[PDB]
């Protein structure tokens, strides 16, 4: 439960943990998806999969070593797994990736081949991921012509007209040392770690910043993508949520937790004290659904996602979830907000101590590099157990009462009716 | 063409430098119209109302 | 327009405020409305009429 960060020519992160068995290092930028434009959108996801490819990943295999990346909006990253021993072995093949092959990884042989496959990754997601196909396309309009509408795996269209040279422009922009975090986890120490590091100098494209851009905005709005050879209808509607260093960042949390998520096959889901589900299992309103609290540099998105085959009673399905959001302004009781509390803590408990570094290496990396510091579990929770009833409806009140929604669905989305109808179930009509 | 390019609305939008500018003018119409409408139909309901009352010709003072 | 927030803020106005209003607009108009018509008719009315008589 230690979050050690030192700063010498480069900003270092660590979060040692004695038994762990492997050890993961890796760098992580503060730049992803959001950062690119239209046009060259799908850049980062291309980086990540040449750094994946047969040639560099061989390279990695023979001495022993995995490779992991992940694009996201925000931030980007770089990570290689290792053994506690080998931990040195780690950080020769970061540098020697990132200033040795850092053209040599960018072969007209090894991008063509990278490039046709992401291609039909790209294609494969938009053909059959229908719930985060749907999820992807509701940052797509709600922030519109704005940095967070662009998707992280990229547009099939940007992605085929990109070449080697917009790779490198990219790289040379963003992949910058004022705009990079080294990050490890495993069982390593901060010391043992800073001194591998401190020991190579060479700075390499110091001093040099990021280019800036204009301000995340939410517009209320929606793109319905109807399918009618689709078995079912998947929909995802949302509210602006909390940008991640927001006083209600937890508070928006554990109101998303209140409703949680749901699967109408598993007995124990059918159990949960959750009062919405009076109402849709009556009919059977959906297959499942999810609520969430995305949340952003500059801004997020607060709603849920649900899939049903219940095609002609969709309206209840939005209709009963929205009456239920309404109280959260007017009548959440104490018990709903404690089991949310619980709830939030175990969920919150199970992602930043997983069994895993990488996905610890993660949340690290995106913290440090928005806030300059990491969050301990044992902090949040404190900031958890604080929340009250009171808290809960002055955040709904401004957040969910009579505010612009933003819908995305695809499927048999006939039944799902127009937006008005949906904005107007936002608030209820009183004396 | 990619279905997340999202089309122009430029010409519609309105330039966000006043939030509740749209929502303001829209409740204030709803408002009114709610306003003169329960005047209106209270008036209407009084006048049919008062035809029931006594006729001007049967108000006999003897 | 803030002129609405400060009274309303952001929210809809409710009946009990619409009704409320109506029965004081009902009053008010009617008056700003004999008054008009009586001072456009001045002359032609009977309480003009009968200022000039004298029985
Ligand atoms: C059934 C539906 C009918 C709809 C007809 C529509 C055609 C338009 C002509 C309407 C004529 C009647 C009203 C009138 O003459 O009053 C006139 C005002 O009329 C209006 O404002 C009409 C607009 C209302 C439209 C409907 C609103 C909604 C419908 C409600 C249905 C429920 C004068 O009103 P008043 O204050 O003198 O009062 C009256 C007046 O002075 C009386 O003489 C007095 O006795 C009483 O006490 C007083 O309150
Ligand atoms: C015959 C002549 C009759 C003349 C009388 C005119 C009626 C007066 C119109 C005033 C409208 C007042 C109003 O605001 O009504 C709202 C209800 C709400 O309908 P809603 O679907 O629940 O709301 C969506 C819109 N909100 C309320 C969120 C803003 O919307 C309604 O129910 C309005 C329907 C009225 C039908 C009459
Ligand atoms: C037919 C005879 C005519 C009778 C009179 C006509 C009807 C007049 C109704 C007047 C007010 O009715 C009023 O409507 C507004 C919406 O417009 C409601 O407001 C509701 O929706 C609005 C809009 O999303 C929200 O901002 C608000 O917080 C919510 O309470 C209010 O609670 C209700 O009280």
């Amino acid at each position: 439960a230690e979050v050690t960060q030192l700063s010498n020519g480069i900003v270092v992160a660590t979060e040692h943990n004695p038994s762990a068995h492997t050890a993961s290092v890796g760098v992580v930028f503060g730049s992803g998806a959001a950062n690119e434009n239209p046009y060259n959108n799908g850049v980062s996801n291309l980086w990540k999969n040449i750094f994946l490819s047969k040639e560099n990943s061989a390279v990695a295999a023979k001495e022993g070593l995995a490779l992991s990346s992940n694009i996201s909006r925000d931030f980007q990253s770089y990570i290689v797994s290792s053994l506690p021993g080998s931990t040195d072995k780690s950080l020769d093949f970061l540098n020697q990736s990132f200033i040795q092959q850092k053209a040599n990884l960018l072969s007209s042989s090894n991008f063509e081949a990278t490039k046709k496959s992401v291609l039909k990754q790209v294609q494969d997601f938009e053909d059959n991921d229908h719930p985060n196909r749907v999820l992807e396309h509701l940052h797509s309009t709600a922030f519109q012509n704005t940095p967070l509408s662009l998707p992280t795996r990229g547009t099939l269209e940007s992605l085929e007209n990109l070449v080697v040279a917009d790779l490198e422009s990219f790289a040379n922009n963003h992949f910058l040392n004022s705009n990079a975090v080294v990050v490890g986890t495993g069982n390593i120490k901060h010391e043992d770690l800073v001194n591998s590091i401190e020991s190579k100098n060479l700075s390499l494209q110091t001093g040099t910043k990021p280019v800036l851009k204009k301000k995340a905005a939410f517009l209320g709005s929606e793109v319905r993508l109807r399918d009618d050879t689709l078995p079912k209808a998947w929909i995802s509607l949302a509210v602006e949520g909390e940008p991640v260093n927001s006083p209600n960042y937890f508070v928006a949390k554990l109101a998303a937790q209140i409703f949680g998520s749901y699967n109408a096959f598993e007995p124990a889901s059918r159990l949960q004290g959750i009062k919405l589900l009076d109402n849709i299992q009556e009919y059977q309103l959906c297959d499942n659904f999810n609520h969430f609290s995305l949340s952003y540099k500059d801004s997020g998105l607060w709603g849920f996602s649900t899939a049903t085959r219940n095609v002609t009673m969709i309206d209840d399905l939005i209709h009963f979830t929205l009456k239920q959001w309404n109280r959260l302004t007017i009548s959440v009781t104490d018990t709903e907000v404690e089991r949310a509390k619980s709830l939030l803590k175990l969920q919150l408990g199970q992602l930043y101590e997983s069994g895993n570094p990488v996905n610890d290496a993660n949340l690290l990396g995106a913290e440090v590099l928005i806030k300059g510091s990491k969050l301990s579990l044992g902090e949040a929770f404190k900031k958890i157990d604080a929340i009250t009833v009171k808290d809960v409806k002055a955040w709904a009140g401004k957040r969910l009462w009579d505010q612009d929604i933003a819908i995305a669905g695809t499927g048999q989305i006939e039944g799902l009716l127009d937006y008005m109808r949906i904005r107007s179930d936002m608030s209820m009509m009183r004396w | 063409k990619s279905t997340y390019r999202t089309p122009n609305f430029d010409d519609v939008l309105k330039e966000n430098n006043d939030a509740d500018k749209g929502r303001s003018y829209a409740y204030f119409m709803v408002g009114a119209m709610g306003l003169l409408s329960s005047a209106g139909a209270k008036s209407t309901v009084e006048t049919f109302i008062s035809s029931m009352t006594a006729t001007a010709d049967v108000l006999a003072m003897a | 327009s803030s002129l609405y927030k400060t009274f309303f803020k952001r929210n809809a106005v409710f009946v009990g405020t619409i009704f409320a209003g109506a029965f004081v607009f009902q009053t008010v108009f009617d008056t700003a409305i004999t008054s008009w018509y009586e001072n456009h008719n001045k002359g032609k009315l009977w309480k003009d009429v009968k200022a000039r008589i004298a029985a």
